[PDB]
């Protein structure tokens, strides 16, 4: 997930869109990353 | 900013000397996380 | 050919606003042929020039503006009215009366839109004419607004005159902008003077300055 | 994939592995007889080894040499990371190429060397003198299962 | 029919008349002529010579200056138009089109030619491919062919094998050289990133002046990093 | 008398402006050698066939004609035949401006496998279509079409290519393969670059309507190269097949043969009704009608008249009726092999006094039988041979005529060549400044030139049955020789370089480059592939593809459709009960060495011949 942008289209739909090469596409930023490997166990890379 | 995409979003790793000021507040181990310290033993002091 | 003024040099319609062209001809259009002496070509840089209306009594297919335009006498003033992003050409006028054309003349219906910002290219050094020693450095910026962009060359932070060349492609009808690309000719011991070649753009559109940095070698 | 060597054929006199590009011209057999006649110009700059995508090249590293392995998973990690390595998905639109490959999945460039790697392919027992500062993975198909 | 074709331009001996034949097909002397224009290029501008219709059995008034330098030859197994343009000046050459201007009898079109006069010969145009120095906008690739030391710049075609759905080449008007008067002129296109495939070539199409076109391989491919791991 | 470079039989712009074949049944022109009208204009060629059409040409080349230039009404036009261009191929007009073809066909190979760099429109139907009325109706092309794009402005397109300017392909077929060597070009199955130079509004590109292409495309789409948004193909159809992972970047339409058969308005012609001329016409070779004629030995006359060329009927059904059940002569045979302990014996004049040891007999199954040969009842005009206990009688398909007559002349004139003369250079389509390094055959020249002997002798041995004792037909062959005698060395060079492997004991470089029934198909001359090759041009010759040149060249005459496939089914004919790979592994000096994972999994699974 870190790596290999496969939550890239969970992004898509929450928001943070990119254009790359003139088209709409997902953002996976390191936020999203956090909120979905480790939901409940932390809220920011600090804390991780 | 890229030559290939053009937004901007992409980040780019830095290491900088830290001032006086920032020294004297490392006191707490947790601060070594919080203010983003990293040993310069084997790590260049230029710009990634 | 005596007729080689156009009313305006250049007309600008922006975006609709439909320029008005009325040329003079030292010969009266006055001719015994049934019609007024006075017709208007629009030509495209390229192609041979198409005559929008023949003798200004009738309208031939497709023609660029709806609205009739019948001249009489040596200066005739009509406007298209209906306006076209297209319609960015010099248009030529022939009296019908006499089988001559007022060639060297025409009109610049340019045309006035937002300063669309115009993008910047730098090409690095080719392989190609290597051998011939003429080393030539090219920098591209096209479908940029406004119509006049001043270009300047800058080699190992030095400013470049006269060797530089600049030439400007007609607007397009589809997009109503002005593209310039310089051409540079040098020596291939001249290219070897100089580690970097930056080319910068300035137009009325982006306040802040736009320019593009290169280094030989660096592909 | 294939692996094409270097084309930089070296005679009986050169010291070390010789820099003389061949031009296809050579009388080197194995240019003449198959390297040749299959054509494939590569760039074939002295040091380096690079993958177009859909093959790897070495033009320093030779293959055979131990140090052929270590530069073989770079070049491996930079022609399938899209859809091999990763779960199927492609690379991260900020990460390039050289991201997913030096630092990480690629063996490490020698056995004391003090980085963070997985030492995926040399296989050196504890009878070499390497065994002083080992500082990595004794065997790789042992201890990966 | 409609077709006419242009000929014998890019070098006529100044003081002697040149001579240019538009082959035009199936032209009727009443309802159709041919004329010569001088738009030329870029410069002052007048006209050539026109020829009337064949019940005015090919005579027609002619301007002054265009009178003693240009002979029209016309004939009917030919059916084209054959300019006897005489005494041609170092400013004389320019470009005219061969076709009807637009007579009310009938209408017959159009093509013309470019022709340039001077004291040196029909140099064969040079055409080099650069690849771009900076990374190309997203989706679209910019490549491009440079002319330089062409001649004569009228008729010069330049054009990119590969084709695109919305292609912008954007054409650049010639440009005089510091030295010898040399024209000066270069080629751009965009096409789609999918339409550019990784190791594509593409090659400019270019004529210096209607001669076998030359092709020199473009760089549109995007294959990117060569690795260089080092052993330390 | 083909013109030593005319263009075509009739010079004249215009022709056959009413030329039609309604007279009785239908009549064709057979042999055409080179397009049959260089332009047309107006003109319409209706009704006519053309059967065995072999044009070669560096322009442009159109069976029918070069270039239509304005309505042409070409209609019910059949021709089949193999085509081989350069600068542009076309199957029936090279290129078709203002012009309308309709009910159509075409069914022959198309070969462009030359290192050309031009723009180039080849089409399995018409080159160019750039006519505002221009139309395909009911058309059908059968192209086992190949060609080499490398570069991107070429276009492949079976049907048609560079449909342009509002031409409409409609209700047309497209059933045969198109193998582009490399994905370079706009290759596509029924229509190639639909988009036009001028800017391609929706209705200036081109248009498709209710058109399918079943037609086993590599490197390319199925029905057309360059997709956009604004597509305007309105129907099309595709037959699931191998597209040999499918791209799928073509439109998917269902089966239904039987719906498939409505959309073409004439399915076929076929009568040609004008029932004569042709020399492969007769293979009775009638066995019925004869004096023992049975019912369950019928396909047993056949299996035995390869075994007999050049006999009467009555003596084949003779000893046809002497074959038993127990022997291997009830399945389908091809042509047999000579062999003196694993040589492949090919001069038989030579050889034929010497009682040649084995006869391998290859059957349809892929089974090689080994029989004895002994010279029996020997004749000065045609050789005899016993088979065993059985008694069956066997004959070399030669007569055994002097071949010393022809030696004496034609070698001395082969003998005086250099690989770095102008002759080569010349027959080669070479311009001075490139270099032959590319050919790499300069050593296996200066071999084949040494020995050329018995390499000369072998070729006049299988090309012709001379029953001649005037020296007409010698002379022939003489002639033959010599006018191509650089691409003739040059044929005899590049198929002894690359084709020297041996199967065993087995060496095909006699099997491949001589003796081009072993697969069927005995039609073809050895003497005729060799000279095709050699003049085939310097891309064909190439080293680099070695792959694509069997294709254009090799195949569609010895019978096999691939390189791969013919190296396959020699594997099954000698060295059988062993895999492909092992016999790799064993005939090749390059040391390979495989090593399969220690996972049981992948080791099971390796071990298996399936690819991926």
């Amino acid at each position: 997930p870190y790596i290999s942008n496969q939550y890239e289209e969970d992004a898509k739909q929450q928001g943070q869109t990119i254009n790359l090469y003139g088209k709409e596409r997902g953002l996976v930023t390191d936020e999203l990353v956090l909120k979905k490997v480790f939901d409940g166990k932390y809220k920011t890379w600090a804390e991780f | 900013k890229d030559p290939a995409d053009g937004n901007e979003v992409y980040a780019t790793n830095v290491v900088k000397e830290l001032t006086e000021a920032e020294a004297r507040n490392l006191n707490s181990f947790e601060s070594l996380i919080d203010h983003n310290i990293l040993s310069a033993r084997e790590y260049q002091s230029g710009d990634y | 050919a005596a007729a080689m003024a156009q009313s305006p040099a250049s007309l600008s319609a922006s975006a609709g606003a439909a320029a008005a062209i009325a040329c003079r001809s030292s010969q009266a259009a006055a001719a015994a042929a049934a019609a007024a002496a006075l017709a208007w070509y629009a030509a495209k840089p390229g192609a041979a020039p198409a005559a929008l209306i023949y003798a200004a009594s009738a309208a031939a297919s497709a023609v660029p503006a709806r609205f009739s335009g019948s001249g009489a006498g040596t200066d005739f003033a009509a406007a298209i009215a209906a306006v076209e992003a297209e319609d960015a050409a010099a248009y030529y006028c022939a009296q019908a009366a006499a089988a001559a054309a007022t060639f060297g003349a025409g009109t610049r219906a340019e045309a006035k839109r937002t300063v669309a910002a115009p993008s910047v290219f730098i090409f690095p050094p080719s392989d190609e004419q290597l051998k011939s020693g003429t080393a030539s450095v090219v920098c591209l910026l096209n479908n940029f607004y406004p119509r006049e962009a001043k270009v300047q060359w800058k080699v190992d932070n030095a400013l470049q005159s006269g060797n530089s060349q600049e030439s400007v492609t007609e607007q397009d009808s589809k997009d109503s902008t002005y593209s310039l690309s310089s051409t540079l000719t040098l020596s291939k011991a001249d290219y070897e003077k100089h580690k970097v070649y930056a080319c910068e753009v300035t137009h009325q559109g982006l306040s802040s300055p736009v320019t593009k940095s290169f280094n030989r070698g660096e592909c | 994939i294939l692996l094409y060597d270097a084309y930089k054929f070296g005679d009986d006199t050169t010291s070390g592995k010789a820099t003389a590009e061949a031009k296809f011209d050579s009388s080197n057999p194995a240019m003449k007889n198959f390297f040749g006649p299959v054509g494939n110009k590569v760039v074939h700059n002295q040091h380096g080894a690079y993958a177009t995508g859909d093959g790897v090249y070495y033009m320093s590293y030779r293959m055979l040499d131990k140090d052929g392995a270590i530069t073989y998973t770079h070049a491996m990690t930079h022609d399938s990371d899209q859809d091999i390595y990763l779960g199927g998905y492609g690379r991260r639109n900020g990460l390039g190429p050289e991201f997913f490959a030096k630092g990480l999945l690629q063996a490490p460039d020698q056995p004391s060397d003090a980085t963070i790697t997985i030492n995926s392919i040399l296989k050196h027992s504890k009878s070499d003198s390497t065994e002083g500062s080992r500082l990595q993975v004794l065997d790789p198909t042992e201890r990966f299962q | 029919a409609v077709a006419l074709a242009a000929s014998g331009a890019a070098a006529a001996a100044p003081g002697a008349s040149l001579k240019l034949s538009c082959a035009a097909s199936g032209a009727t002397a009443a309802a159709a002529a041919a004329a010569w224009v001088r738009a030329a290029a870029g410069k002052a501008l007048e006209w050539v010579a026109a020829i009337a219709a064949a019940a005015a059995a090919a005579a027609a008034a002619a301007a002054a200056a265009a009178a003693a330098a240009a002979a029209i030859s016309a004939d009917a197994s030919a059916a084209a138009a054959a300019l006897a343009a005489a005494s041609l000046a170092a400013a004389d050459t320019a470009a005219y089109y061969c076709a009807a201007a637009g007579a009310a009898a009938a209408a017959a079109w159009g093509q013309g030619t470019l022709v340039t006069v001077s004291s040196a010969s029909p140099t064969s145009p040079k055409v080099f491919p650069l690849s771009l120095c900076s990374t190309q906008p997203d989706g679209n690739v910019v490549i491009a062919c440079l002319v330089q030391g062409f001649f004569p710049q009228e008729p010069l075609s330049v054009t990119w094998s590969e084709s695109g759905q919305g292609v912008t080449a954007r054409n650049f008007p010639p440009s005089q050289d510091a030295s010898g008067d040399l024209y000066t002129t270069s080629s751009q296109l965009t096409l789609p990133a999918t339409q550019c495939l990784a190791g594509k070539s593409v090659t400019c199409h270019v004529k210096h002046y209607t001669n076998p076109s030359q092709d020199v391989t473009v760089p549109c491919p995007a294959v990117p990093t060569p690795p260089t791991p080092s052993p330390s | 008398e083909l013109g030593p470079d005319e263009r075509s039989y009739i010079k004249d712009t215009f022709t056959g402006r009413l030329i039609g074949e309604k007279d009785g049944k239908n009549y064709a022109i057979y042999n055409l050698k080179k397009p049959l009208f260089e332009n047309l204009s107006g003109a319409t060629v209706e009704k006519l066939s053309l059967k065995n059409v072999a044009i070669s040409g560096k322009n442009d080349i159109g069976s029918l004609a070069n270039e239509a230039t304005n309505g042409t009404k070409i209609k019910q036009v059949h021709v089949d035949g193999v085509l081989a261009g350069e600068r542009g191929v076309g199957g029936l007009l090279a290129k078709a401006d203002q012009s309308s073809i309709a009910e159509s066909s075409f069914k022959g190979r198309i070969v462009n496998t030359y290192e050309t760099t031009d723009a180039y429109n080849i089409g399995g139907l018409v080159g160019h279509l750039t006519g505002k009325n221009a139309s395909i109706a009911k058309s059908k092309a059968t192209v086992t079409i190949s060609s080499n794009t490398n570069r991107s402005d070429q276009t492949v397109g079976g049907l048609a290519g560079l449909v342009d300017q509002d031409a409409h392909i409609q209700n047309s077929y497209a059933e045969g393969d198109i193998n582009n060597v490399k994905h370079f070009g706009k290759v596509a199955g029924v229509a190639g670059y639909l988009w036009d130079r001028t800017s391609g509004e929706e209705k200036h590109a081109g248009e498709l309507t209710n058109v399918l292409s079943d037609v086993n495309v590599t490197n390319g789409n199925a029905i057309t190269g360059y997709h956009y948004t604004g597509m305007k193909v309105a129907n099309t159809f595709s037959s699931k097949a191998n597209r040999v992972v499918s791209k799928e970047s073509f439109e998917e339409r269902g089966t239904m043969l039987d719906a498939s058969q409505i959309v073409s308005k004439k399915a076929e012609i076929n009568p040609l009704t004008l029932p004569t001329v042709s020399t492969s016409g007769k293979k009775d070779s009638d066995f019925s009608k004869i004096a023992h004629y049975q019912a369950n030995r019928a396909l047993v006359y056949k299996n035995i008249e390869k075994l007999l060329p050049f006999y009467n009927k009555s003596t084949i059904v003779k000893y046809g009726n002497l074959v038993k059940e127990n022997s291997l002569l009830y399945q389908k045979e091809l042509l047999s092999a000579v062999m003196m302990k694993d040589d492949q014996v090919i001069t038989d004049i030579v050889s034929n006094k010497q009682t040649a040891n084995k006869l391998l007999l290859h059957y349809n199954d892929h089974s090689s039988e080994k029989f004895d040969l002994k010279y029996q009842t020997d004749f000065a005009n045609l050789a005899e041979y016993n088979l065993g206990n059985t008694g069956l009688l066997y004959t070399p398909n030669q007569f055994l005529y002097d071949r010393d007559s022809i030696v004496k002349e034609v070698l001395p004139e082969l003998q005086k060549l250099d690989y770095q003369s102008d002759a080569i250079r010349k027959t080669l389509g070479i311009s001075p400044e490139v270099k032959l390094t590319e050919l790499y055959l300069e050593d296996q020249f200066s071999k084949t030139k040494q020995n050329l002997g018995d390499s000369l002798k072998k070729l006049l041995s299988a090309d012709a049955g001379l029953a001649s004792d005037n020296s007409v037909t010698r002379g022939y062959l003489v002639d033959k020789i010599k006018n191509n005698k650089e691409a003739l060395l040059l044929g005899l060079t590049y198929l002894e370089r690359w084709y020297n492997f041996n199967y065993g004991q087995v060496n095909v470089k006699d099997l491949v480059m001589y003796h081009p029934d072993f697969f069927g198909k005995g039609n073809t001359s050895p003497l005729d592939t060799l000279i095709e090759l050699g003049k085939s041009g310097f891309n064909n010759l190439l080293a680099k593809n070695n792959v694509d040149t069997y294709g254009i060249s090799l195949a569609s005459q010895h019978g096999a459709t691939d390189l791969f496939s013919t190296l396959e089914h020699y594997r099954k004919v000698f060295l059988p009960n062993t895999s492909n790979n092992d016999w790799f592994k064993s005939e090749t000096k390059a040391y390979i060495v495989e090593e399969k994972s220690t996972i049981e999994e992948v080791k099971t699974k390796q071990g298996l011949a399936g690819t991926k």
